[PDB]
């Protein structure tokens, strides 16, 4: 799950 | 009414600058990620890159590192794409999008795009495999679409309709959510490597091209497409 700090939060 | 508004089109010569534009309204432009795809022939879709704009920070597809700098204008509510050294290789639709809505995030809301011409004068990517890649119907007929990730990446999925001069449409995110407005006909299934997007009955309306995309690894990859055409 390397996107979801960018992408999600 | 949320809308991103792209600049007008462009003709320039080898070799220059050019820098375009994507405009909000509707919402707080610092909310969501902002994202840039290229447009080529099949139709055929790559994503260049992605800014945060309430910071700045930027994650770029490799292929586009030394091409494009993405940028935003946060007095102006505006997103940017500078593009140097631009050949006869540039000259394609690019696109702007946001990732937002309602949580979980997706490429939701798209800009009318930009024709850019570029006038000739006087290895551990995800890879999405779409199949089949031509489906020829009649109106009434139910149809599924594949697309097969190289490897595993849970439910992050996600399904757009590109119909002829129009922007890409989100479908189905996260391998099976609906989205709002999508009529029910539309429906998503699958997780780990193996993803379908169904189409209950086929209407007119849906003859164009679909395609797959993945948000688990970067850079951010989308599929070849298939395309959905009234059978002759």
């Amino acid at each position: 799950n390397e996107t979801d700090v960018f992408l999600l939060n | 009414e949320v809308q991103l508004q792209q600049s007008g089109p462009e003709l320039v010569k080898p070799g220059a600058s050019l820098k375009i534009s994507c405009k909000t309204s509707g919402y707080t432009f610092t909310d969501f990620t902002f994202h840039w795809v290229k447009l080529s022939h099949g139709p055929s879709l790559e994503w260049i890159g992605t800014i945060k704009p309430s910071n700045g920070d930027t994650a770029y597809n490799q292929k586009f590192k030394g091409k494009a700098t993405l940028s935003v204008d946060k007095s102006a509510s505006t997103a940017h794409i500078e593009f140097r050294s631009l050949t006869s290789e540039d000259s394609a639709v690019y696109f702007c999008a946001r990732f937002g809505g309602s949580y979980p995030y997706a490429m939701d809301y798209w800009g009318q795009g930009t024709s850019v011409i570029v006038s000739s004068g006087t290895a551990s990517d995800i890879v999405l495999t779409q199949s089949p890649a031509t489906l020829s119907v009649t109106p009434g007929d139910r149809v599924s679409l594949s697309c097969r990730a190289s490897q595993g990446i849970y439910n992050y999925v996600h399904w757009f309709q590109q119909k002829s001069h129009e922007s890409p449409r989100l479908l189905i995110k996260y391998a099976s959510q609906s989205i709002s407005g999508i009529p029910s006909r539309f429906s998503g299934s699958g997780s780990g490597t193996d993803f379908t997007l169904s189409i209950n009955s086929v209407e007119s309306e849906d003859f164009g091209m679909y395609f797959c995309q993945q948000t688990n690894k970067w850079p951010l990859t989308f599929g070849a497409g298939t395309k959905l055409e009234l059978k002759a």
